[PDB]
């Protein structure tokens, strides 16, 4: 669905002081950090960040550090899978345990065999005794079904 | 003749066991009005440790670090018991779930204070400092 | 609260006997930290007093705030002070 | 390893004269003799720049850390 | 933390004591420590 | 902080100008996702 | 002890003025130096 | 004292104010109802007045509540409970008056 | 408190004034941090060569995460090789902990000894009035094991010079030392506060001596006078000229 | 002959060091993998960047008077050409290293002449 | 405060008025008039 | 003729569980106390040792503590010649969700030609290294290579 998220949130950077010339500098220097790693303030992986602006304080320094502190209003690109509805990905690995999928061709999905409707049936093949086809009730097959559509419960969800 | 660098600290309020240096002497630097030395020598030097709390409720005893999340990941978010009631939820210790009692901060103040609030907790009278 | 405009400042124009030492303190805080100098060396190690050569030529950034007890508070450059 | 600096026999350094002496053979056409041409008079140091196996032009490709 | 290397991504790891041990961008299961700077003398002999 | 809307296509051209401002396996794994998205 | 119970009753709220409490909560004192504050 | 710290909090003001039953449930992690103390293990009894929910003991005990060791443990306090409530000692003769 | 020591006093003529003899067992027992940027690179170098226990050595070093190095058990080999890397990027990240990422700009602090330009406290108890404990320039003397200081500030102190001991404190930060550089420098406490009346100054001997010889009966030969005004000048101690 | 032997360090060693006595030289180089590359040619000269340690790179560090006792005969390694070691794509080599006077009887490296 | 002036340090000399016209020249770089004249007023209060 | 021994150990915590408990023991420092006069100075943080730091008999390799315990024990060297540590190598365990319960470590020993040692041509005809005569002792040809 529309599980992607931009926010404009407001930070109390640190700017270091031997980037006194330039903060924008130290400012992208962490900004660089906060990248593809979870934001937890709003739960969101950073996809992205741009106007780098700070609400201009000319920044109040530490009592004691010489690395001072300011606001700065910045726009993430969270993405929020909070169980929200309908998402889908590619399967990776399939085994009659659980299903490895990847959303987005980055983030993981481990959707264990009793959140799948008993009705579906695993094949466990010649050359492989685990990379094999976990065939639905229907009969239809799963892997060149590469996509598979789902809810999200957290961790995925494929009872009905 | 007795130099102390540093050494043991106290059982309960982890100062240095037993040079003495305050309530007349304090009178002294606040009469030079430098107070950067005053905060220097007296909570720097003596005990300086770093602690949270809860923003909202304000209280300092509540705050606790979050526990068995996942792997090693990230960072063992500390969270607020009085402030509490899948990612926000986390659990006890004991195993308790919860969920809640983020807005959390680290501020810096002597331990000895903390050992008030303790003996003050054992009054039942606890005070809710708050925070910007 | 208010931050009291540059054009009526009434607090003293003139660089506090307090002002300059924290001023200077801090100031040696950066430039021991590894923070930009804006004066020439003249072989000079103590990465404080290098301060004091930086406040003799007031080339120095790091405005200071006057807070008035009301809660209004000033803003002033350091090459603005006396 | 590496071709030895400084022969056993010898005591002419002839760390130097290994690639110098590869691409003799390689492309000069000139087979071992080449070495004449580099002024190893004697057969004790001549020796080793002759058959010295360079096994470490394959041992190299071998990097943990080739991040690949 | 610890800092190590997987063996076959080769891909620094940061991986903390009393934890699952493996690769976390391609998933290996081994992974050598790196050599930090220690200072060491040796004679020329 | 606070939030604001957004639909899929704002997301991928503002992700393209985020792979266009900043310039490694972040934006590798950035390019993964901009194969993914497109197409 | 007194003082103690007393404020614990009406709950009054100083912020804090006095360098003396200001110095219980680590911060520095409102005096001197630390009258002021010095910005970038 | 270190001078690479980000401290960016400020204690802006401290009131004081007594403490409900309710809240004392909420953030106490534990209750005392053994009044042993040690056992012939030499070990803090669980529930007991050594409880490692409580803290973690010397001799590198991890606190039962945080999971932590001696040197990072802010320490989680209990409570212990009687049904009788009897007046609060320095608030008797206030209460009393 | 730490880095705080406690002494009988002595007083001294020779050194100053402000400055205050200190023996060489505190220089070494009573140091402090210091970042370490190019330019001061090669004195910290130095100090971390010299080693724990030769002043104006170092005491040991603290890593940009936090961590704290010893400096005792170390060789002077290895004292070496860590001086001369003490200055390098030696974060194995970007930041090594998690996404936080300011420990890239931090340096390595080192803990050095005091030398002949720290500003350290001097008090005495019963501390009155703000006089009664001040700001002194640190000089190392050599050879004795008391601390020594001058007589005019005897006064200041009001203290009687027979055993009565004192506390010596040193501040940590730079803001701290430079204020006590500036404000509260012996230098800048000549006017008690109660009226302007000036405490410090020479006592029995010089005052009689001063007399003495300010009295126009004297005279001087080319010898005499040069030799008396470099004995009072002595610049080079001081400098400046 | 411009130089003062070496006492060897007894028990009660480390301290034994001047600038009348030995040298001191220094090396470091991570041989960086080369952008510039087009394809595939295990030369591998081109494909990385330093990735032969030479002898050129053991440069002279001067002792204080050194540097000026020697200023008209700067000291270096007399073949400037060998190499030393060989690096690749993320590795490194940092060191350096003290030269003293000894005798050929002492050890062979102390044996001038190459062939008498 | 107090009459504002100062507390004892730096109001000794105000009633040494030889003193200071004695040679006034020290004092008057001392004081750095150049500078302190830029921005301060004068002849409103000293009119008043 | 220059030879370099790799002998390799590695060491592994399961064999001391014997049976009752769980996996328990982990390699490292219990978390407080540490002995500096020799681990710390050999044994990096991991309670593993330094990346080619050289070691003698009488020094530890490994560090483990147990954990109801809390008491750190430690690994000496057998050998008994001065060895180096080449790299450690931490095994997984298993499959996965298993703490580093192997570790390996490839110690590099150092034996030059020494007196005592047998070299052979290729045809049978070993000997002895007996002395080492010196270099100047020895005949030479007209063009004075030395034998
Ligand atoms: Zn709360
Ligand atoms: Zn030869
Ligand atoms: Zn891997
Ligand atoms: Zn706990």
């Amino acid at each position: 669905d529309l599980s992607l998220y931009k926010q404009t949130v407001d930070l109390y950077l640190s700017i270091a002081p031997g980037h006194s010339r330039d903060p924008l500098n130290a400012i992208q220097e962490h900004m660089d950090s906060m990248i593809l790693s979870k934001l937890p303030r709003i739960n969101g992986i950073v996809l992205a960040y741009d106007n780098i602006r700070f609400l201009e304080k000319s920044a109040k320094v530490m009592y004691d550090s010489p690395f001072s502190f300011i606001w700065v209003r910045v726009d993430v690109l969270v993405f929020s899978p909070k169980k929200g509805d309908c998402l889908e990905g590619k399967i990776n690995l399939v085994s009659p345990s659980h299903i490895g999928l990847l959303i987005l061709g980055i983030f993981n999905a481990s959707i264990p065999r009793k959140s799948i409707p008993k009705d579906w049936i695993f094949i466990e093949p010649d050359t492989t005794e685990e990379q094999g086809r976990w065939k639905t009730n229907d009969g239809n097959i799963l892997e060149p079904g590469k996509d598979l559509e789902f809810v999200v419960d957290g961790q995925g969800t494929l009872a009905n | 003749f007795q130099v102390r660098t540093t050494g043991p600290i106290h059982n309960l309020t982890r100062q240095p066991v037993k040079i003495r240096f305050g309530e007349m002497e304090r009178d002294a630097v606040i009469g030079h009005g430098t107070s950067f030395l005053m905060q220097d020598r007296l909570m720097n030097c003596s005990d300086y440790a770093q602690s949270w709390v809860c923003r909202d409720c304000g209280s300092i005893i509540s705050i606790m670090s979050t526990i068995s999340m996942n792997g090693v990941g990230s960072a063992s978010e500390v969270r607020c018991r009085s402030c509490a009631k899948t990612s926000d939820i986390w659990q006890d210790g004991s195993g308790k779930k919860f969920v809640g009692g983020t807005n959390t901060t680290l501020i810096a103040l002597p331990s000895v204070f903390n050992y008030l609030t303790a003996e003050l907790t054992a009054m039942n009278i606890k005070m809710m400092l708050e925070v910007k | 609260g208010k931050a009291v405009a540059k054009e009526d400042r009434t607090t003293t124009p003139y660089m506090t006997k307090y002002e300059r030492a924290r001023i200077l303190g801090t100031r040696a805080l950066q430039i021991s930290m590894n923070a930009p100098v804006l004066v020439d060396l003249e072989g000079e190690t103590d990465p404080l007093q290098i301060a004091m050569k930086e406040l003799a030529q007031k080339k120095i950034p790091l405005l200071v705030r006057r807070y008035l007890p009301d809660g209004s508070y000033e803003d002033w450059s350091v090459a603005e002070l006396i | 390893m590496i071709i030895p600096i400084r022969c056993f026999s010898c005591g002419k350094v002839i760390g130097d004269k290994w690639d110098t002496y590869l691409t003799l053979l390689q492309e000069d056409n000139t087979e071992g003799e080449a070495l004449d041409k580099l002024g190893l008079q004697r057969y004790c140091c001549r020796r080793m720049i002759l058959t010295h196996v360079d096994l470490i032009e394959k041992l190299l490709c071998y990097n943990p850390l080739s991040k690949q | 933390t610890m800092i190590y290397l997987c063996a076959d991504c080769g891909a620094r790891n940061t991986i903390q004591a009393k934890e699952v041990i493996r690769c976390r961008e391609c998933g290996h299961r081994v992974m050598y420590k790196m050599r930090t700077k220690r200072m060491v003398q040796f004679e020329a002999r | 902080r606070k939030s604001e809307k957004l639909d899929k296509d704002a997301s991928s051209k503002f992700l393209n100008r985020y792979i266009q401002t900043i310039e490694e396996s972040v934006l590798s794994q950035l390019n993964r996702v901009l194969m993914y998205l497109k197409g | 002890c007194h003082f103690l119970t007393e404020a614990a009753l009406r709950g009054d709220v100083d912020d804090l003025s006095n360098p003396s409490s200001r110095l219980v909560v680590g911060r520095v004192g409102n005096f001197g130096t630390g009258s002021f504050d010095i910005f970038t | 004292m270190n001078i690479a710290q980000p401290v960016s909090s400020e204690i802006k003001s401290v009131k004081f104010g007594i403490y409900d039953v309710d809240d004392v449930e909420k953030i106490s992690v534990k209750q005392i109802v053994n009044p042993v103390l040690l056992d012939n293990l030499n070990h803090p009894t669980n529930g007991g007045l050594y409880d490692l929910a409580l803290g973690p003991y010397l001799k590198n005990s991890v606190c039962a509540t945080c999971h932590l060791d001696e040197r990072y443990c802010p320490g989680h306090f209990g409570h212990i409970v009687l049904p009788i409530p009897a007046y609060h000692p320095l608030f008797f003769s206030q209460m009393y008056n | 408190v730490n880095y705080a020591a406690r002494s009988v006093i002595s007083p001294d003529p020779n050194i100053e004034t402000n400055e205050i003899g200190v023996p060489p067992v505190f220089a070494t027992k009573l140091t402090y941090p210091e970042p370490v940027t190019l330019y001061n690179f090669n004195e910290m170098r130095n100090a971390v060569i010299n080693g724990p226990h030769k002043w104006p050595g170092a005491s040991h070093i603290q890593n940009e995460d936090g961590t704290l190095i010893s400096l005792m058990p170390l060789t002077i080999e290895q004292r070496t090789a860590l001086a001369n890397q003490l200055l390098t990027p030696q974060s194995n990240l970007i930041s090594s902990p998690y996404s936080y990422s300011r420990l890239i700009n931090t340096n390595k602090k080192v803990y050095r000894h005091v030398r002949n330009g720290d500003m350290l406290i001097l008090n005495r108890q019963p501390t009155l009035h703000k006089p009664s404990m001040m700001a002194h320039k640190a000089r190392i003397l050599p050879g004795e094991k008391t601390i020594r200081m001058h007589y005019a500030n005897c006064n200041s102190y009001n203290a009687d010079f027979d055993g009565d001991e004192m506390n010596m404190h040193f501040p940590q930060s730079t803001n701290a030392r430079s204020e006590a550089q500036f404000i509260a420098n012996t230098d800048s406490q000549y006017l008690v506060p109660t009226s302007g009346d000036p405490l410090r100054g020479l006592i029995q001997d010089h005052v009689v001596m001063g007399v003495w010889l300010t009295c126009k009966d004297t005279f001087y030969t080319r010898d005499e006078y040069q030799q008396l005004l470099f004995q009072a000048l002595k610049p080079d101690e001081t400098g400046m000229y | 002959d411009m130089f003062k032997w070496f006492q060897h360090p007894l028990p009660g060693q480390e301290a034994t060091h001047t600038d009348y006595d030995t040298v001191v030289f220094s090396l470091n180089k991570k041989c960086e993998f080369n952008k510039n590359a087009a394809t595939d040619e295990k030369d591998p000269k081109r494909l990385y960047v330093n990735s032969e340690v030479y002898s050129g790179d053991l440069i002279w560090k001067p002792q204080g008077r050194q540097e000026e006792r020697f200023a008209d005969n700067p000291i270096r390694v007399v073949n400037p050409d060998i190499v030393v070691a060989k690096l690749r794509p993320g590795q490194e080599i940092d060191l350096e290293a003290h030269a003293i006077l000894g005798i050929g009887q002492d050890h062979a490296k102390f044996s001038p002449v190459a062939t008498a | 405060y107090g009459e504002d002036s100062l507390d004892v340090t730096k109001q000794k000399h105000l009633t040494q008025f030889e003193f200071s016209a004695k040679n006034y020249k020290s004092l008057i770089q001392k004081y750095k008039v150049k500078s302190v004249l830029s921005a301060v007023d004068s002849e409103t209060a000293s009119s008043y | 003729g220059y030879g370099t021994v790799y002998k390799g150990e590695s060491f592994d915590l399961s064999q001391k569980r014997r049976r009752g408990e769980p996996v328990v023991h982990h390699f490292g420092f219990a978390p407080g106390s540490t002995p500096r006069r020799e681990w710390l100075q050999k044994l990096d943080a991991d309670g593993l040792p330094f990346i080619g730091i050289k070691l003698e008999d009488g020094d530890p390799i490994v560090a483990y503590y147990d954990e109801s315990t809390g008491q750190n024990f430690i690994e000496t060297y057998h050998g008994t010649e001065p060895g180096f540590v080449d790299e450690v190598r931490l095994l997984g365990n298993d499959v996965g969700d298993s703490e580093c319960q192997q570790i390996h470590v490839k110690l590099r020993i150092t034996r030059s030609p020494i007196i005592g040692d047998k070299f052979s041509s290729r045809h049978g005809q070993k000997g002895i290294c007996s002395q080492k005569w010196p270099t100047v002792d020895m005949p030479f040809t007209e063009s004075g290579m030395q034998p």
